[PDB]
């Protein structure tokens, strides 16, 4: 019943996230969501003691919502352009409907409750992006 | 004492990333009226309706009370994912 949680600015490879997330015979159903940066640069600000507990605090508590096996969630850190990979989810589960529901709901609370900060080099100097009505919506339906 | 962090946009208008303030405030609220009475700047940072506050590196309501040697962040609405 493991989970992996990394912060850092290094690059992840689904491919070499895979094999260990989905390596258990019980763990039937294997969902995983990838997000990337959608030409201006990004840099991520972010609470360096705090960002790793925030995300295992939102994968205990989808462990109380669900029957969950085997979970990964990875966040990177530093300057990204788009089209980097910027957020991975993995979640197990012995039926389709838990692990799609747990992924849908870690991502709307991570979008919400992880201490990090995106800013937009433009043309005319930094600028912080803003955060979307849409998002606190969506994490309140949980 | 209590130690205090800042980031983003809070950061940059209270002018400094961490400060340190005796431990005599009842709750995060109390603290931060304390810190936004300090300045214009300060009321600005720290009057915003959608400030989040941490204690201890959780995420918590500021009727949440306060203790010797604990570590209290502001900050803006997230943006990450
Ligand atoms: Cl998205
Ligand atoms: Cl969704
Ligand atoms: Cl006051």
């Amino acid at each position: 019943a493991e989970t992996k949680i990394v912060v850092g600015p290094q690059p992840f490879s689904v491919g070499e996230e895979y094999p260990w997330l989905a390596e258990r015979d019980e763990d039937g159903a294997v969902v995983t969501f990838t997000g990337k940066v959608r030409v201006n640069a990004l840099t991520l600000e972010h609470y360096p003691g705090m960002t790793e507990k925030a995300l295992a605090e939102i994968v205990d508590e989808a462990r109380n919502r669900w029957p969950l096996g085997r979970v990964t969630v990875i966040h990177r850190i530093g300057e990204l352009w788009p089209g980097d990979e910027i957020v991975f989810v993995g979640v197990t589960s012995a039926h389709r409907s838990s692990a799609f529901e747990a992924g849908q709901f870690i991502m709307d609370y991570l979008k919400t409750r992880a201490p990090f900060w995106k800013r937009e080099a433009t043309p005319e100097g930094d600028r912080w992006v803003e955060a979307r009505e849409s998002d606190q919506q969506a994490a309140k339906r949980w | 004492m209590i130690k205090v962090l800042f980031f983003a946009q809070v950061r940059e208008l209270v002018g400094t990333d961490a400060t340190e303030v005796a431990a005599d405030f009842p709750t995060v609220e109390a603290l931060r009226q304390h810190m936004a009475a300090q300045s214009d700047r300060w009321a600005l940072a720290l009057e915003d309706g959608k400030l989040l506050a941490a204690v201890n590196q959780t995420l918590v309501s500021f009727d949440h009370p306060l203790t010797d040697g604990d570590e209290v962040a502001f900050f803006p609405p997230v943006t990450g994912g």
